[PDB]
């Protein structure tokens, strides 16, 4: 399928969370690396959206609204996909990777705890790179912004890629008739996640104890 | 909207 | 198909908001309606869902972690269905319907705005009865508790569900191959609403100035 | 999880 090779040849390098090693482990120095590595990863995430077939020709109005309303669906999506092969930790970069304890530390039990939530079923369906690139704009087509102009123009996105992920779990998983239907229902409890780790961290904004850039900040407002 | 209409744009 | 025509059948006949002429029309005055409605309601849904083609099978734990878990998305999907026909005005109720001056002086400006986005889609769509009882059930069971004991036979619900909408919707709408996966994609934004309000008349659970019912309550504090 | 748990037991 052309959509899936492209989308897999679009998919970025890994993104490090390189946290001081001269810095003491505290709460806000996990915060504010996860912070660092979300600023980092945003400015990614903004040019890979540039490849996905069909965005960079809505207006910009519109590129803008989908990516100011599924940015932390992506950025989970990734967070998520990474920690595939791991138990109870969830890998947020290669060099970054946290368990219980951790988590604890830094005051995102409940946050991670619902990662490792929507881990557990991509672990369960064993979700392929293919899948995860193609749920990935899917996610970023059918974020529900409201702000947007050319309705038809989004709706006709989410249909490409629809489609693009059907033709695969045709070709691909014969067995399971309805998989790419199991891809979609997890996209639900995406959303769920995602708005929670959004809302989480506007209230670490808040109280200014945490430093953080300005796009992540940006994106954070909206 | 400024950082990432920038980021966008070019 | 089997599934979807029982689902017809248990459909849970209509019901009155019957505001009350004692109150002039007054913001805690709606809001008390509409806490009471819910409430009838409710009592009205947990006898639907006994009838769902196998959720009986499970445990008056897991089905109690469903029910708790969707009960509001099964609330709005209702109010959705019945504003179909009606532009940009909420049918609540057959004796209490809204619209934008109205919700807005209730302080749900906001949230009913965002049940008119659901509508939107549907409309475009042209949602059908069949698919509607089949997308509720399909909720009920991709609900995200994180609490169900049996995993295996949840996922079995969901499953044969999912197929009943996967077989309609191949045999009634053939011309559309990707129509099942459209309903799916709507999901999302059910489960975002669903939660904005429960998070929302939780403040006016906990403000104290309304008056809300046994059940309303059980199920707005799980 | 108290009424919820009487009318569910209905059946």
């Amino acid at each position: 399928n052309k959509i899936v090779s492209h989308l897999l040849v679009a998919e970025p390098e890994k993104i490090y969370a390189m946290p001081d090693p001269t810095v003491p482990d505290s709460d806000i120095k996990a915060l504010t690396t996860l912070c660092d590595l979300a600023d980092r990863e945003l400015v990614v995430i903004i040019g890979w959206a540039k490849h996905i077939p069909g965005f960079s020709t809505l207006s910009l109005a519109d590129q803008m609204s989908l990516l100011q309303s599924a940015w932390m669906e992506i950025l989970i999506l990734g967070v998520v996909y990474r920690s595939l092969s791991f138990e109870d930790e969830l890998v947020y970069a290669d060099d970054y990777i946290m368990d219980e304890d951790q988590s604890k530390l830094a005051g995102l039990l409940d946050l991670n705890n619902a990662i490792l939530q929507l881990v557990k079923k991509y672990k369960s369906m064993k979700l392929e790179k293919e899948e995860f690139v193609t749920l990935k704009a899917i996610a970023l087509a059918n974020s529900d912004s409201m702000h947007i102009e050319d309705v038809e123009a989004v709706q006709k996105l989410q249909d490409v890629l629809h489609e693009a992920l059907q033709d695969y779990e045709a070709g691909q998983h014969m067995e399971d008739p309805r998989r790419a239907g199991k891809m979609l229902m997890t996209l639900p409890l995406l959303r769920q996640t995602s708005t929670k780790a959004v809302q989480h961290f506007y209230n670490i904004k808040l109280e200014g104890k945490v430093p953080m850039h300005k796009l992540f900040l940006e994106m954070l407002e909206a | 909207h400024k950082i990432l209409h920038r980021l966008l744009q070019e």
